[PDB]
């Protein structure tokens, strides 16, 4: 967050 | 110029550049910088002195400032560092950095009392006589925005009661499982308001921007969402940064709109480049090369001219401005 579009899941954690 | 410098494209620092000019007329927090007790810390490796580096650069140097020595401070040098991490993150790194530089000192625990708020999370049975309230720190906040048009409902939802019913029931020990309400409600609120625009949703197989309009006022009263508001300090805060991205469909490109006197006289800072804009170019056209605005930051009413003091010159130590003064020699040469 926020970098968008990425596969990464540690965005927003 | 435009008595604002810059910073320099130096590799993906992404957001990097944007944080820094909103921590850097964060006034109170650059004053509280330059006086750190960094007097015998090594260069290559030392956060506080990097961000004295470049606070001093960017409020002397009339060309725009390089940030390479900061981003080899916190070693975030790996190829997708900063598109895997958060700008909080970031914030967090140098925040800590900083206020752990300056615990001993006269200017201690400055970045719990700007950014710092208290909450309180509870969770309440209904129909078993059990609560638990535990009290929680923040220096920022996550809005939800898929399905809220602006602040207000934004913030409702984030105050909006959580129902715990049956396969999620309340695990409340002596109790048994209960049918319980989950909530958060706001204590107190910092002077300085990080808000960060949780635009994002994950199907395919990414994280998408949610492009949706997103409305955020000038002034931001925020006393109903306190459990008690205070008479003579209401909870009103003004429109300071607005960090925002442009979205093509790769791409990416991070600059900040500021009014560094709080006075409603924007800037865009884009990198090297900062201009003179118009309070609708900074407020009304980021609501949503798709640009999407995904952070902004808020400076309470009562503590605008303490948060925004003037800064001079002078504020810096002099053996500071050796330090730093014989490192540009040496570079020179």
């Amino acid at each position: 967050f926020f970098n968008f579009p990425n596969x990464y899941r540690r965005c927003g954690k | 110029h435009t008595g604002y410098v810059g910073l320099k494209n130096q590799g993906a620092t992404c957001y990097m550049n944007s944080l820094l000019q909103t921590l850097f007329f964060t006034n109170q927090l650059r004053k509280a910088v330059y006086m750190m007790p960094t007097e015998g810390d090594d260069s290559s490796k030392s956060v506080p002195l990097a961000l004295q580096r470049v606070f001093y650069e960017l409020q002397h140097s009339d060309k725009p400032v390089g940030t390479k020595k900061l981003t080899k401070s916190f070693g975030w040098e790996t190829l997708d560092s900063f598109m895997q991490h958060d700008v909080q993150e970031l914030c967090r790194v140098l925040l800590d950095n900083v206020e752990n530089k300056m615990k001993g000192t006269c200017v201690e625990g400055t970045i719990p009392k700007l950014f710092r708020g208290k909450m309180v999370s509870y969770i309440q049975c209904k129909e078993v006589d059990y609560r638990s309230d535990r009290r929680e720190d923040y220096y920022d906040i996550q809005l939800s925005i898929k399905g809220k048009k602006n602040i207000f409902e934004s913030f409702v939802d984030y105050v909006a009661v959580e129902q715990l019913d049956g396969d999620n029931k309340y695990d409340a020990g002596e109790h048994g499982l209960q049918e319980a309400e989950k909530g958060v409600k706001f204590l107190t609120l910092p002077p300085v308001l990080h808000l960060q625009l949780m635009r994002f949703m994950y199907q395919t197989d990414q994280n998408i921007k949610i492009n949706d309009r997103f409305e955020f006022p000038e002034q931001l009263p925020l006393d109903e969402f306190l459990q008690k508001t205070d008479p003579k300090d209401p909870a009103n805060y003004i429109l300071h940064a607005v960090l925002v991205h442009s979205g093509d469909n790769h791409g990416g490109h991070y600059v900040v709109y500021l009014n560094p006197k709080g006075d409603g006289k924007w800037c865009k800072f884009d990198d090297d480049v900062v201009s003179r804009c118009t309070k609708e170019e900074a407020i009304e056209h980021n609501y949503g090369h798709c640009t999407n605005a995904y952070m902004l930051v808020y400076i309470r009413e009562s503590k605008l001219s303490e948060v925004l003091q003037a800064v001079t010159d002078h504020d810096i130590p002099q053996q500071l401005v050796e330090r730093l003064q014989e490192e540009k020699r040496i570079e020179a040469q």
